[PDB]
């Protein structure tokens, strides 16, 4: 039993040592190790210490070469004997790390045996060139009200998600995860995403409830977590990021569509922060390093949506910003979102006013996301984003005369704003949104006073399904709104408003 | 007999060769150690003496061994340019990224230059229309003029850019430069296709539009050269060819950036925030080998990301210096919503002079400004006190204010998609006729809304009919 | 350039030190004279570490390196010209810094490539020559530079043995091999 | 089946500190000394390949 | 450990083989580093502050740094012209303009 | 008219603009563009300065335009900073006053 | 810290005799429940009334950790939990002291927490 797993074990240690190179370590502590010798060394390799634990080297010095620990100091002695893995930082990179929680060094943390992975490859690459870009129009589809239209996404596409700290920030990710559940139920491989949820800077029991919501959601069957958690080294989350996109990477490159979520970036920020001061590099502006700006980019210009001639596939990226204080102006977050197209900035008060989720729609903005999407949902959502920015104007003023046409538009905004509203972990179908959008647009929300929006709104959709789900069958395949569908849209929802 | 060498370290994207030969490449001389990879291409930027240089490494760093092979190129890296750039996008080292393959080099020119001189300068005054409202009105731009935009959401800065490029390059009919440094690849995919599409680049065709692109991924080193090929490719043109050119950079912020990240590991103690100790010097070089000479004109387009929207940062304020006009774009015109974004207090060009634009342009730009100041002026007051509790005269400036801060709104022909509007290019004459309308009042009677996000007058009084509906 | 460049400050002097004496050849003259007299050094204890130390001005240093010159007179005079450097930088305390800096320089120029054995007990003649025999005839040292190779006795190590040099070490202790197979069955 | 589960894991350490045991006693046989040779004839192998 | 700007190797070496220059430490000097348009020069202990010496690549460069052996010569014109290792004159006068 | 950090076309069209007044016919205008060195920059206030002496001397009035010391400034703080002089002096180097005030 | 693996997958309610903590923001296994307000709102006494809950509670244990203490107000500590029983001679001891003390060095500072959770 026992026995038999530790024979395995003594059985799984075999053969030898053949080693030819080696240095050892001068001064060590602050988590970087000056090492003499490894002259042979490559640059930004892998090393694996006497002590079992391996380092980047970083700095190749003339005598000297500084090891950067992917580990804990008190593992590491002085005068160790560095033995070079011979092998720049890679990962491994495969088909079976589907559904597997795995540390950044691709140690399964989860421990659902080794992982079975393709290849190793390098956590460092260059991203792909302009001619293997080919324009994104394959939309990401999230169940989410305003997400889902009014700020929409596409596939390979970079679009902030910003706002405050621990306003369940994550929930909206998860949300995403959720809504394409169908999708990577289904058989399309094309639908099929692949979802990399990476979670960086968090405490290792939130990851753990985290792990159990998708598996009680099923959902982890079609997913892998990379976790890198408040405990483990601050070099290690350094690369945790950049390691987990070159798995995406592989799924990208089997031309395979997929999402990768990153979160929290600030707090990659924070690590690269410790490591840059702990080199010993001057603080950059703000006192974050000087070089977090090509941090940042060098990691996020990976997502893409690759060019037809060079496969399809896509690994869409979604990372997740920690506002400190909210105010969005601030070195790490602005250089953040001069990188990103679209963001999804959410507003706290909101948040704790019943939006749940707040999406701020000042401070959110969508550029390329609106370059894929569903016609239908173009159709029936068209200028709504201008005219809740119209409710916003409005509203700032009127806290006063209020003239009868800007008190429409508040009449009309107010009543949108409980249209907005979504119910944290319930996806929405996308045929589904498309009647009710319709009908705050045409405005029959009036005739539904806003206490009792929600109730209409509920009613309105079960009344859809059972008079005609022949429309929604309808928008489920078309996808495109005709002048029937228009039709049967307006004689629906006047049907149902009345009542 | 190439110089050998050695890599003495590698500390970074900062590697120092040791020549073994007596002979020493001077400095900005261009070094290439052959990778197993390709090449990598190192510039030389120190003398540290012991016949140990210090170089910049052009190309991402990994795998090197200390004692790799060098060798020496000589002098600055030498692009190859022609009328046959045009219809190419090229690499920081000049070769096609867009798989052209390999330029017919005419002359090739090394990537420094020295800035042309006090008297080769000619200084222009043509105007320049752009057809946005906001900037015909507040800011006119002038032809071989260099113009500026301080954005902070390069969402916004490339939609301006786009537009610009929209308007002006079509208009243009000679050679035009786009040079794009560390700008997102998937928006500079969207240019090439969009480019391809409008025919200015047609690559079965001709292109009178030439391109250099630099990735904001490429190693900071990289971005710190995209700029200065890109000038030399300009040069070609306004000097070697002769012709008019355009010249589109953005972002120049990311030339700055680059700098801040290299000064360091180069061996020079910050200055003030984090920017180089050599901050100017470094852009002064480069803005000054953007010119208009006597030999042809060479109209620029500088697009800042501010860090922050912190202005008072002295990387944006050594940007100022440099710039004829410059065109202001924050934040809080976004979250107003207008598009464009452009602050109008925050605004100025050399040419706003009424010896340029005519005094009468000027006095409906005067009066504009100042309404807009009261404005923001009784903001305050405002808020502290109903704008109902404010002097009747206030009032009607208040009532007036609203709707020039409307109406300064006009939907892009770019953007029209990301507005959902269709787009508005309004005619500076026209512009100009309609302020002065609107100044005395003749078209306040209508609604407030009737102005927002929309382009001519004729425009508001049809959205009036719409709106009374 | 030097047999083996091993950089750092001291062997600046050092590097210098090889150099002007290879260009004049009598580099091993140089380095046994040096090594007598810096032998004695450390055998006369006052100016053994006790006037070694800094504490001395340049002329107090000066008076001493005209004693250290009637210690052995003749030495090899380029040496001699070392010790003025060493007086005018007023170093002296990176006297026998130097000094074996430059016996790892001679070394190599002699190319007689000393190794180590470190190993957790004496080890037998046998032992010894059949490794030399086997590092000798490995690629490790093909021979041509001369072999020299030293084991020496560490406690530390509980048992085996790593050999090592030229920064390619073959480290085949049981110490290191008890660790993994612990480390492997706590797993 | 949670203390089965444990009593897995306790085995497991239980065993673990055999093992260190049998550690103790190997480093004092002169088994050290029988395998210091046996590690030498091996050294002379490898090194004898190279 | 103390690192002086005399203990460049090539000075050293000089020192250690005896024989070493002068004059090339009054009137002429030897570059010896340069980058930055800042160079640092050994010799010329003749020169006065503020003087003006001229590189013999052609630059011209005041003397600002006046250090424990190396002067710190700054350039007026672009070190791409300037390289390692070139004699530099002094020009013996501080700088002057004409005026009229 | 003493232009320090300025670029050559802002220059050349202040020129123009004192051609047009015909008031080059006796004023001097001596500049240092930005692309000028960093020590030329530094040295162009004083030697500025000379010039102005000149018309002292001469026991004549004249007036200086000192745009911008603040550029002179920025070129002494590079300039001190790439000699390895000490002081940040919040940026720029003390003695920066010593500069100004002499 | 225990492994991934050792993490437990849900987070039971911790009772408190203290309807209002209950209803409000309920206490939770493995929680870090940040207090604020200050010293004299009865700050001592509702963590006293804590250890009373827990002892009833679970039976569990506490250690009071106390980072830079005032070593006023950890004399008063020691003379209330001695008054109010929680430790008491002989009699029963929950709740085990580490104080910590700002004459201590700013090393000792540090330390005092790490063996607090130790214990």
């Amino acid at each position: 039993e026992v026995s038999s797993i530790l024979e395995e074990r003594i059985k799984g240690v075999s053969d030898e040592a053949n080693l030819n190179e080696t240095g050892r370590v001068l001064a060590v502590g602050d988590g970087i190790a000056r090492v003499f010798g490894l002259n042979n060394i490559q640059a930004e390799e892998l090393v694996e210490f006497s002590s079992g634990v391996k380092g980047m080297a970083l700095n190749l010095e003339p005598g000297q070469v500084g090891i950067v620990l992917f580990g804990s100091d008190r593992l590491v002695k002085e005068g160790e004997l560095v033995k070079r893995t011979g092998n720049i930082v890679d990962v491994p990179v495969g088909p079976g790390l589907l559904g597997r929680v795995v540390d950044a060094l691709g140690n399964p943390i989860d421990g659902k045996g080794p992982i079975d992975a393709a290849g190793r490859s390098r956590a460092q690459v260059k991203a792909p060139g302009i001619l293997p870009r080919r324009s994104v129009h394959e939309p990401v589809q999230t169940g989410l009200k305003a997400v889902d239209a009014l700020v929409p996404i596409g596939r390979g596409q970079r679009e902030l998600i910003i706002g405050d700290r621990q306003t369940g920030k994550t929930a909206v990710a998860l949300d995403t995860i959720l809504n394409q559940k169908r999708w990577n139920n289904g058989s399309d491989e094309s639908k099929k995403l692949y979802c990399v949820y990476v979670a960086v800077g968090q405490k290792r029991s939130t990851v753990a409830q985290l792990v159990q919501t998708l598996e009680q959601h099923d959902a982890m069957k079609y997913s892998i977590i990379v976790a890198a958690t408040a405990s483990e080294a601050a070099p290690l989350q350094y690369l945790a990021p950049f390691t987990a996109a070159s798995i995406g990477e592989w799924f990208r490159d089997n031309g395979k569509h997929a999402l990768i979520v990153y979160d929290d970036l600030s707090k990659q920020a924070v690590a690269y922060r410790q490591l840059s001061l702990l080199l010993r590099r001057p603080p950059g502006r703000e006192a974050y390093p000087g070089d977090v700006f090509y941090l940042h980019s060098r990691l996020l210009e990976r997502a893409a949506k690759l060019s037809e001639k060079e496969g399809s596939g896509s690994l869409t990226a979604l990372p997740v910003i920690e506002t400190q204080g909210g105010d969005v102006s601030a070195y790490i977050p602005t250089n953040v979102i001069s990188i990103t197209d679209g963001q999804i900035f959410l507003e706290a008060e909101l948040f704790y006013k019943g939006i749940r989720p707040a999406i701020n729609v000042g401070l959110s903005v969508s550029r390329v996301g609106s370059a894929a999407q569903v016609k239908a949902l173009k159709q029936v959502a068209g200028s709504l984003k201008l005219f809740l920015a119209q409710y916003r104007e409005v509203a700032a003023f009127a806290q006063s005369d209020l003239d009868a046409s800007t008190k429409q538009t508040l009449v009309r905004g107010e009543r949108l704003t409980q249209l907005l509203k979504q119910n944290q972990y319930s996806p929405l179908a996308t045929e589904e949104q498309v009647p009710l959008i319709y009908a705050g647009v045409n405005g029959h929300l009036d005739g539904i006073e806003l206490s009792r929006i929600g109730e209409f709104e509920s009613s309105f959709l079960s009344y859809l399904k059972s008079n005609h789900n022949e429309l929604l069958t309808e928008i489920r395949e078309k996808g495109e709104l005709s002048k029937e569908l228009l039709a049967s849209l307006k004689s629906a929802t006047e049907s149902f408003v009345a009542t | 007999t190439p110089i050998t060498g050695k890599v003495t370290a590698v500390i970074g994207a900062i590697v120092d060769v040791h020549f073994e030969q007596s002979e020493l490449p001077a400095i900005l001389n261009a070094l290439e150690i052959k990778t197993p990879q390709g090449k990598l291409v190192l510039e030389v930027a120190q003398h540290l003496g012991e016949n140990t240089v210090r170089t910049i490494a052009m190309d991402g760093t990994e795998g090197l061994v200390r004692g790799e092979k060098v060798l020496d190129t000589g002098g600055p890296i030498s692009v190859p340019v022609g009328r046959e750039t045009l219809g190419r996008i090229i690499n920081v080292i000049g070769e096609p990224i867009d798989e052209r393959g390999p330029i017919k080099s005419k002359l090739r020119k090394p990537i420094h230059a020295d800035p042309p001189s006090f008297a080769e300068q000619s200084t222009s005054a043509e105007i320049l229309e752009t057809g946005i409202k906001v900037v015909d009105l507040l800011a006119p731009y002038a032809r071989g003029g260099k113009i500026g935009l301080f954005g902070g959401a390069g969402v916004g800065k490339t939609v301006f850019i786009q537009e610009l490029i929209n308007n002006i390059a079509k208009a243009h009919g000679g050679f035009s430069v786009f040079t794009g440094v560390g700008e997102r690849t998937r928006e500079g995919n969207d240019l090439y296709r969009e480019m391809k599409e409008t025919g200015v680049i047609n690559l079965e065709g001709e292109s009178k539009v030439a391109l250099v692109f630099g990735q904001m991924n490429e190693p900071p080193g990289a971005r710190a050269r995209v700029a200065l090929t890109g000038l030399t490719i300009a040069e070609y043109f306004r000097d070697e060819e002769g012709q008019d050119v355009l010249l589109f950079i953005d972002n120049i912020f990311r030339f700055t950036q680059a700098g801040s990240e290299v000064s360091a590991l180069l061996g020079r103690i910050p200055s003030a925030v984090g920017y180089q100790p050599t901050l100017a010097t470094d852009m002064g070089l480069l803005q000054e080998r953007i010119t208009t000479t006597k030999k042809g004109s060479v109209t620029s387009v500088q697009a800042v990301y501010v860090p922050a929207d912190d202005l008072t940062d002295p990387a944006p304020a050594t940007t100022f210096a440099h710039l004829d006009a410059t065109t202001v774009l924050s934040r809080g015109i976004s979250e107003l919503g207008i598009y464009p974004a452009v602050d109008p207090l925050d605004s100025k060009s050399r040419l706003l002079d009424a010896a340029v634009v005519g005094q009468e342009h000027y006095d409906v730009a005067s009066k504009v400004q100042e309404t807009l100041q009261t404005y923001k002026s009784l903001q305050d007051i405002i808020a502290i006190l109903g704008m109902d509790e404010l002097s009747e005269q206030d009032k009607l400036t208040v009532e007036r204010a609203r709707k020039i801060q409307r109406f300064l709104s006009q939907p892009f022909a770019v953007a029209e998609v990301f507005t959902g509007i269709p787009g508005k290019l309004v005619r500076l004459k026209d512009t100009v006729a309609s302020f002065k309308a609107v100044l005395e009042g003749k078209y306040d009677n209508i609604p407030e809304h009737a102005f927002y996000m929309v382009g001519g007058i004729e425009d508001v009084v049809a959205k009036a009919e719409k709106l009374a509906a | 350039p030097p047999p083996v460049r091993l950089f750092g400050v001291e062997g600046t002097y050092a590097t210098a030190l090889y150099q002007a004496a290879a260009k004049n050849s009598s580099i091993d003259a140089a380095f046994q004279s040096l090594q007598k007299v810096e032998s004695t050094v450390k055998k006369n204890p006052k100016l053994g570490h006790l006037l070694l130390n800094p504490a001395l001005s340049l002329k107090d240093r000066n008076s001493v390196i005209d004693a250290i010159v009637e210690t052995h007179k003749n030495l090899d005079g380029y040496v001699v010209n070392l010790l003025k450097v060493l007086s005018e930088n007023n170093r002296l305390g990176c006297f026998e810094k130097i000094a074996s800096d430059f016996g790892v320089l001679n070394d190599a120029h002699n190319g007689l490539l000393k190794g180590t054995v470190t190993s957790a007990e004496p080890l037998d003649p046998k032992s010894f020559k059949r490794i030399e025999k086997a590092l000798s005839a490995s690629k490790l040292v093909g021979q041509g530079k001369s072999l020299k190779l030293e084991n020496v006795v560490k406690p530390e190590i509980k048992g085996g043995l790593i050999v090592e040099l030229g920064d390619k070490t073959v480290d085949l202790s049981i110490s290191t091999k008890i660790q993994k197979l612990n480390k492997v069955l706590e797993d | 089946v949670r203390y089965e589960a444990s009593l897995r894991q306790l085995e497991q350490r239980q065993l673990a500190k055999s093992v260190i045991s049998r550690v103790q006693s190997e480093l004092g046989n002169p088994k050290f000394q029988e395998k210091v040779l046996q590690q030498s004839i091996s050294e002379i192998e490898q090194l004898l390949s190279k | 450990t103390k690192a002086q700007p005399t203990e460049v190797s090539s000075i050293l070496e000089e020192r250690i083989k005896g024989v070493s220059d002068e004059a090339n430490l009054n009137e002429t000097g030897r570059v010896l580093a340069v980058g930055d348009g800042i160079a640092r020069v050994f010799g010329l202990n003749n020169i006065q502050a503020e003087e003006l010496v001229e590189f013999s690549s052609g630059v011209k460069g005041m003397a600002l740094n006046l250090e424990p052996g190396q002067v710190g010569i700054v350039l007026f014109g672009s070190d791409r012209l300037v390289k390692e290792g070139e004699l530099v004159k002094r020009t013996g006068n501080i700088v002057d303009v004409p005026v009229g």
